[PDB]
RNA sequence: GUCAAUUGUUAUUAUUCAUAUUAAUUUUUUUAAAAGUUUUUUAAUUUUAUAUUAGUUUAUUUGUUUAAAAAAUUCAUUAUUUAGGAAUAGUUAAUAAUAAUUUAUAAUUCUGAUUAGAUUUGUUUGUUAAUGCUAUUAAAGGGGUGUGGAAAAAGUGUUAAAUUUUUGAUAUAUUUAAAUAAUAAAUAAAAUAUAACUUAUUAGUCAGAAAUGGAUG
């Protein structure tokens, strides 16, 4: 048995006004449009081990002004159904990746690729 | 039953006769007048009126009861003094007699039965409202 | 109907007395008036605490000094300002 | 385990009609209570002996003479609803749903 | 902590913090060359779980088939961050995390 | 009970009474000094009936609350249908409620002086509507044991 | 609705129906049966009590002897005592304010306790249901009616707001020297 | 559930329903009579629906009156700690500063 | 063989717990006294819910649509103080459009006393009230006659008020 | 204790808990609150009865 | 399990029956009821009163991880914590973040909160039958009539007593073909009274109020009356064990059938001639009395009478002691 | 702040693992059950909307008046099985009421996807001293004149339900479905209304309660 484990890092910092409100991650993805795919924490409690251990997803977020760069801390939450799978909305951006946006002014890609 | 004899009621002989000898003759009438007037028996009876036997309690053809019992439907006197299909007619014929007489029938006769008058109605002392 | 039945309601002293059940309504918000043996953050049932300890809502503190630099003598004092036959064993 | 109790007679008087004119006999009253063909009223008219054999019929006496539980239903407010002031007034139903 | 509830239970002969980062100084005490602390043991074998104590969990501890028993000594650490004794922690009726037992 | 006390424990009730003082000798010496609260002198007189009947007459409570009618409700409807009010079986009605009907609170759900009393009407077969005794509405709570050792 | 009609279930106003008070018996035999009172809303689904708004208590229809009373013997009055427990809290809101429906299978064991009054469905059959006509009532409605003034003091009183401040109260909530 | 008796006004079409529901000019006044015991006995009702309706009203002004009046007692002392906590707490960030 | 008590004091948080804690013998004598001490309400302890950013607004306007709603015809005068309440019970802070709409709605239905009372909830609420809405308790405090609620009422809030004089220079821009 | 071949273990109750023979071995003691229960299996073992009494 | 109270005041006062309200609701997953205990919340409450937060290794670790706290496996802060970072060190946060609000000021200025209504205006004004407004409202007139039961049940009480005491009076007489009276009738009556009075589970206090103002005064002393009882008994002709003939009738039993000398299976017994046991247990059912007499606290007076001590003293001589 | 408590006769030792109890299939007549829904003036039209199928693990989500009765939406997060494991494909996103051949190269996937196999997605069980192991729903099967408020619309019944009070003196109905019957299983009788099967019985006898003879070899 592996049980939602509420209380958290977004649950201690942000009061979530219903479950999963808002969240926080990083900016894994920039490719699509208007869409910046976010790696967050959720976690899972389980009480037979009594261990917690946390499982991370994906979601897609809405940042109107392209303003996040790839591998940014974005606080995000929850909102209207924008697609099939954006209901999420960049609220604000906490740590942006300065070189981010100087290794793009220098005309490169945000981050060098990966090997894999 | 709960009060055996605790009663101080006296019999049915001393009290009502006419009663008594309306009893159907179950050939213990010697027995049956010695209960009390209120007790609980469901003694059989004649038609006064039908000419058959109908099985009705002591008590309810009498119409009375002890401080401490239930009282009964107020009107019994009447409606097992005669026997029960045989009975309908006559608590039916006088309501409905003095209905046509006026075209008028309203149930609120109690009220004005009850009301022996705005004296008796004082007897109540009402509260100090806020 | 209504006038009959409230004139003869005018009359018999058994009225006139007022029903709990009839006057009012004890309490109508969901939630009780005061906790009732239920369980407990720690899930424990309530046989096994008793209502008021330490997740009591905190009582508050008292005074009121904002800061640190909070300078003035002559306070300080302002905190505490405290025939009769006891027995005199119950008085020790 | 001394128990007194209020007969169920003396909290009130239990007294039943007469017939009226319009069903003033035991097998034309049952005859104005079949309302559909599920409770076949009039075939079992026969079972009860006269007018007032019918109306103090209980649960358990008109069980158990065979009596269906429809017209279980259907031969009671039959009675009743005839105490109360309604006689058994119903058109018969079955050629329509029929 | 620990050693000083330990230390005020018996269970050595007295801890000092000689305020050294990485390690302190306990005293062992014996009786019948036989060492005090028969049994101690860390609750949470692994630092993963942080096992937390209800006042009424230590409370049920106390009583081994109805006699009050305080043989055994368990340490818990209060949310106020007060290493206190699974008897005074039941005193004032308060809980915390449990670090080990000793008896 | 199996508490270790420590090597010092009673200093504090020693320098009581390296430190006592007494008037007279029977102070020193009295038979009651042993007694200081009323949780110790209800459990020492608890043996002999007579000073504890004389001592604590709260102990026997003779003081429920007196049995009170309710009025009823005037129906509209006329004699027609208050035949109804009257029946065989005196009806027992209790109050459930989110608020009221817990055990632990159960010496307050009964207060004679809470305003919030759990409400209890037995309609007596007659008609009438009477508050019932502090007997029937316990009842309503559960059992509860209880015998002089 | 549905081409195929719910049969076994049919109800009255399409779907879903505000609340109704209704009568659950817990299918076990007579002697083992005890039915509940509850607000749930008209339709009722499968999903056994999934749309039940309120529970408002139980009754017991087995009459019950002696409930531990002190086996008073005195009063007489200690005939079959026939439990039934019912939240008055919910009941003044659900049929006060929601307005929910009032089924006559429970509300006969209300009228009992005080809340209501008889239901329709008991008939007293000695007392038929009475004659009437405009005429002879307006005589009466002309011989003793309320006065119009105190009528208005009384169904304001009776139903808009019973809580009206006397000037002794309205005389303490006047304001005081120091900021008056 | 309407009900059809048998001098019902009657229609000898065999194309639907039989029976038509077109009262006889007695029995609208067997009705008004018969609808009438319900309207004296139903007007009961909208004077109790008034009345309990009115009740718990104030029963919620009341006690909700309490409620408020505690609940403020315990905001008010939960605040008051709370900016008692940041002044317990800000000592330290000065200790820790001096540190 | 490991130590029954650690059995048992190592599974804590046990999902049977759980369930008693709701994260997805019985009488009266075991329950303790210091159960009937507590005072109304005093269990509850303080809660500070934050909701969505739209749904702040939705449920304010239900509640505005109340209290100005309540005087149509059926629901009492009173009414409009009931949903105030159950507003603040529910920890929604009562904005000055729920102040106002009460007001206007119990002054317009002949109830004085009441509007007042939304008048001392705001003032036990500690929710200092504007100019608009200091105006308007004044308007009730007119139809009731009372120079003694005016006087209390015009010290504790509009004391500062001061007329637009002819050098200051106009209604002041947005500064929150 | 874990006596070579068992991993007994001795805990108080109310009562005397054990199987037939480990009641007496308590009882023919003269034990009154104890409990044991060895090892459920005795982990190192042939299927012998001195491992039950080490 | 958790109550159903929890639900409301999270989300708001019945919004649970708007919820099921939903056409589409509870087929075939329902929304579940959010019951969680209140300090157990996973926004409102902070670390140190939710215990759940105190949890460090994936809890406060990734906090203090991501805040830049100094922050070790353990240590002495709350959650494996050791110092402050660099912007807590250096930066004034009293006054950051929401204003102070205005509702503080309610605690230590707290006249301002105050209960507008009195309780007892609810309607409630004369639900304490004791209380000083309920006397005052109801009037001296209507406050007896509220409580005729009272002093009914009471009076009726004892009229079952007073008239017990006649026809049991000499036990040795029979009411019947075979029943006979008896001293324990009268008794387990009056236990049964005294059961009302003094027991904590057959619970009636109300009835010594009405004691007196509904006693009879033919009973002032009515354990004198008990002890003459026994005087009556002790004759030798019937039975001491069946208020029978030992000789007429074989049996006991058959006679009273509340004898609990038949049970589900109980049989019979042979009768008994008064003897010296059978004047012992009179003896210490003549004793039991006499100190009841003085300890008793609802009936009993307060010490013995002249009454009581030549009753006793009869039944001393009849049994030959 | 009132209930956690473990019972196999083993067979050198190591290794949860044959013969035990609990709960189940075995296991048996005491709860079902058949058709004809019903209105209406119009050959018509009002009212009569989710058990039983077939194969689904990133899955199933919702109402403007219909009713009630006098500006609330089509989205979502989570959790998802196979012992030995590699690709998927009317694509993704942005335009827009475009895009049968627009614009990007995109999208899923080893954090185990898609296809294939089994399973109807679980406040329901059982076991237990207990984290656990071990069950459960009678329940939505594409689109093709589009009705209706909502497709839930040629099986699949049973609820006191269907626009006059049909009827509650009822709970009883006999063939296909769950639903634990050896109900004081053996001595004194049933405050009965007398109806139910009818006889209603088996196992052991080396080890461990208990055997000799007779065969056998």
């Amino acid at each position: 048995r592996r049980m939602p484990w509420p209380y958290d890092l977004t649950s201690m910092i942000f009061n979530q006004p219903r479950q999963g409100s808002d969240k926080i991650g990083y900016v894994v993805g920039t490719s699509m449009l208007k869409t910046a795919v976010v790696a967050a924490n959720h976690m899972v409690y389980y009480p037979k081990f009594n261990q917690r251990v946390s499982r991370t997803s994906r979601f897609f977020a809405h940042d109107e002004d392209l303003a996040c760069v790839e591998g940014d801390l974005v606080h995000i939450k929850q909102s209207r159904k924008i697609s099939k799978y954006k209901h999420y909305y960049v609220f604000s951006i906490l740590e942006p990746n300065i070189e981010g946006r100087e290794r793009l002014k220098l005309g490169l890609k945000a981050v060098p690729p990966p090997l894999f | 039953e709960v009060l055996r004899e605790q009663t101080p009621v006296v019999a049915l002989r001393e009290a009502q006769p006419e009663l008594f000898k309306g009893l159907a003759e179950n050939e213990k009438n010697d027995n049956i007048g010695s209960l009390s007037v209120t007790s609980k028996f469901r003694a059989e009876w004649k038609c006064q009126s039908c000419g058959q036997p109908y099985r009705a309690t002591i008590r309810s053809r009498t119409g009375l009861t002890e401080p401490g019992q239930a009282p009964l439907h107020p009107r019994i006197t009447e409606w097992s003094a005669h026997c029960p299909a045989c009975a309908w007619r006559t608590n039916m014929t006088a309501i409905g007699r003095k209905a046509q007489e006026e075209g008028q029938y309203l149930g609120l006769e109690t009220s004005l039965a009850e009301l022996t008058g705005a004296a008796a109605g004082k007897r109540i002392p009402r509260r100090r409202k806020l | 109907f209504r006038d009959a039945e409230e004139k003869r309601h005018a009359r018999d002293v058994v009225n006139e007395l007022p029903n709990p059940w009839i006057d009012y309504v004890t309490h109508a918000l969901p939630f009780p008036d005061r906790d009732a043996g239920y369980p407990d953050e720690y899930g424990d049932i309530g046989q096994w605490r008793a209502p008021g300890g330490p997740g009591s809502p905190v009582k508050g503190p008292g005074y009121y000094a904002p800061p640190m630099e909070g300078e003035h003598m002559r306070g300080y004092t302002a905190e505490w300002r405290d025939p009769e036959p006891w027995e005199r064993k119950y008085k020790q | 385990a001394p128990i007194e109790t209020s007969m169920r007679s003396e909290v009130l008087p239990v007294v039943i009609r007469p017939p009226t004119s319009y069903v003033p006999n035991h097998e034309v009253f049952l005859e104005k209570a079949d309302v559909h063909r599920l409770a076949p009223t009039s075939d079992f008219k026969a079972t009860f002996k006269d007018w007032n054999d019918l109306m103090t019929c209980s649960k358990r006496e008109l069980r158990t003479r065979g009596v269906p539980l429809l017209t279980r239903r259907a031969i009671r407010a039959a009675v009743l609803a005839f105490q109360n002031g309604n006689p058994p007034e119903r058109f018969d139903t079955k050629e329509e749903w029929l | 902590g620990c050693a000083k509830v330990l230390l005020d239970h018996g269970l050595v002969a007295g801890f000092r913090d000689f305020r050294n980062d990485r390690a302190f100084a306990v005293e062992l005490k014996y009786f019948q060359n036989e060492p005090t602390i028969n049994i101690i043991e860390p609750c949470s074998y692994d630092g993963k779980t942080e096992f937390e104590w209800s006042p009424k969990m230590m409370r049920r501890l106390m009583n081994a088939h109805g006699i009050h028993n305080r043989l055994i000594i368990y340490i818990c650490r209060t949310a106020d961050n007060r290493i206190i004794d699974h008897i005074q922690a039941v005193k004032e009726c308060i809980g915390g995390r449990g670090l080990m037992m000793a008896h | 009970k199996i508490t270790f006390y420590s090597d010092k424990f009673l200093f504090r009730d020693l320098v009581n009474r390296r430190e006592a003082s007494y008037a007279n000798v029977w102070e020193m010496d009295d038979p009651y000094r042993f007694l200081q609260t009323e949780q110790d002198y209800e459990d020492y007189w608890g043996d002999n009936y007579d000073v504890y009947r004389r001592m604590f007459p709260e102990m026997i409570g003779k003081s429920g609350e007196p049995v009170q009618q309710y009025s009823q409700m005037p129906v509209w409807a006329g004699p027609h249908r208050d035949h109804a009010n009257k029946s065989e079986h005196n009806w027992m009605f209790a109050e459930i409620g989110v608020n009221v009907g817990h055990e632990p609170l159960k010496k307050l759900e009964l207060d004679p002086t809470n305003e919030k009393r759990r409400r209890f009407v037995i309609r007596q077969p007659d008609g009438s509507l009477r508050s019932a005794k502090m007997s029937e509405m316990r009842a309503w709570y559960w059992k509860e044991e209880w015998a002089d050792f | 609705a549905r081409a195929l009609v719910d049969r076994k279930s049919p109800q009255l106003w399409g779907a879903p129906g505000a609340p109704i008070i209704r009568m659950r018996g817990h299918h076990v035999t007579w002697k083992f049966q005890s039915y509940d009172m509850f607000v749930e809303h008209t339709h009722r689904r499968r999903n056994s009590d999934i749309r039940l708004l309120h529970y408002l208590g139980k009754h017991c229809p087995h009459p019950q002897k002696s409930l531990w009373s002190p086996d008073t013997p005195v009063t007489q009055d200690r005939h079959l005592f026939m439990l039934t427990t019912i939240d008055v809290d919910a009941f003044k809101y659900w049929f006060g304010v929601k307005r929910c429906r009032l089924s006559v299978g429970p509300w006969n064991i209300l009228a009992k306790s005080g809340l209501l009054p008889p239901s329709y469905k008991q008939n007293s059959k000695i007392m038929p249901k009475p004659i009437f006509d405009k005429e002879q009532l307006m005589r009466y409605y002309l011989a003793n009616r309320k006065d119009q003034r105190q009528m208005e003091r009384e169904d304001y009183l009776n139903y808009k707001n019973s809580m009206v401040k006397s000037p002794e109260e309205r005389a303490a909530e006047r304001p005081v020297a120091p900021f008056l | 559930r309407q009900m059809r008796p048998y001098y019902n006004l009657p229609s000898k079409s065999e194309h639907g329903r039989r029976m038509t529901g077109f009262l006889t000019p007695y029995r609208h006044w067997m009705w008004k009579q018969n609808e009438l015991w319900r309207n004296v006995h139903e007007a009961q009702f909208e004077h109790l629906r008034k009345l309990y309706k009115r009740q718990w009203l104030e029963s919620f002004r009341v006690n909700a009156d309490e409620y408020i009046y505690k609940y403020n007692i315990t905001k008010s002392a939960q605040l008051a700690q709370w900016e008692h906590e940041m002044q317990g707490q800000e000592r330290k960030r000065r200790e820790s500063q001096q540190l | 063989m490991r130590d029954p008590s650690l059995k048992i004091l190592r599974a804590g948080s046990g999902f049977q717990q759980l369930k008693r804690m709701g994260m997805p013998f019985r009488g009266a004598d075991t329950y303790s006294v210091k159960y009937c001490e507590q005072g109304r309400y005093e269990y509850q302890r303080y809660l500070m819910i934050n909701r969505f950013p739209s749904e702040y607004k939705r449920h304010f306007l239900r509640f505005l649509g109340n209290i100005r709603g309540s005087k149509s015809r059926d629901a009492v005068p009173q009414e409009a103080l009931h949903w105030l309440l159950r507003m603040i019970v529910d920890n929604f802070n009562p904005q000055h459009v729920h102040y106002i709409a009460a007001m206007r709605t119990l002054q317009d239905s002949g109830e004085l006393d009441m509007a007042r009372d939304v008048w001392k909830i705001m003032e036990r609420q500690q929710t200092w009230p504007d100019t608009a809405t200091i105006c308007a308790y004044l308007d009730v405090c007119v139809e009731a006659g009372e120079k003694t609620w005016a006087v209390e009422a015009w010290n504790r809030y509009c004391t500062e008020l001061r007329f637009l004089q002819a050098g200051e220079v106009d209604p002041k821009p947005i500064t929150r | 204790i874990n006596a070579d071949g068992a991993r007994v273990l001795l805990y108080p109750a109310r009562r005397i808990i054990a199987n037939f023979r480990v009641a007496d071995i308590l009882c023919a003691f003269g034990f009154q609150n104890a409990g044991c229960k060895i090892n459920l299996k005795a982990s190192n073992n042939p299927k012998a009865p001195t491992h039950t009494v080490e | 399990r958790q109550p159903s109270y929890i639900h409301d005041k999270r989300y708001g006062l019945f919004s649970n029956e708007h919820n099921i309200g939903k056409s589409r609701r509870g087929l075939p997953h329902i929304t579940p009821i959010y019951t969680k205990h209140m300090s157990l919340w996973e926004t409102d409450t902070d670390a140190s009163t939710n215990r759940f937060f105190r949890h460090y290794v994936f809890g406060q670790r990734e906090e203090h991880l991501l805040l830049g706290r100094p922050h070790g496996f353990e240590a002495d802060q709350a959650g494996g914590r050791q110092g402050d970072s660099a912007y807590e060190l250096n930066t004034d946060q009293r006054y950051k973040g929401v204003p102070r609000p205005a509702i503080t000021n309610l605690h230590y200025e707290p006249v301002w909160n105050q209960t507008l209504y009195r309780n007892t205006a609810h309607g409630n004004q004369l639900t304490n039958p004791s209380s000083k407004l309920t006397a005052a409202v109801l009037g001296p007139d209507l406050m007896e009539v509220r409580d005729i039961k009272s002093v009914e049940h009471c009076k009726a009480w004892f009229d079952r007593l007073s008239f017990l005491i006649q026809q049991h009076y000499d036990a040795v007489g029979d009411i019947g073909a075979f029943r006979s009276r008896h001293a324990q009738h009268v008794h387990e009556f009056f236990v049964a009274f005294h059961d009302a009075l003094s027991s904590f589970d057959f619970q009636d206090r109300y009835l010594y109020d009405q004691f007196a103002k509904a006693r009879p005064k033919h009973l002032e002393d009515l354990f004198a009356i008990f002890l003459e009882m026994e005087a009556n008994y002790v004759n030798e002709a019937y039975c001491p064990r069946c208020s029978l003939p030992y000789a007429t009738t074989r049996y006991c039993g058959e006679g009273d059938p509340n004898t609990p000398f038949r049970k589900h299976r109980g049989r019979w017994a042979p009768h008994q001639y008064w003897g010296k046991e059978w004047y012992d247990v009179v003896m210490r059912r003549a004793e039991a009395l006499w100190y009841r007499a003085t300890e008793d606290p609802f009936f009993g007076t307060t010490a013995h009478t002249q009454r009581q001590a030549e009753a006793l003293l009869s039944v001393y001589v009849k049994t030959k002691h």
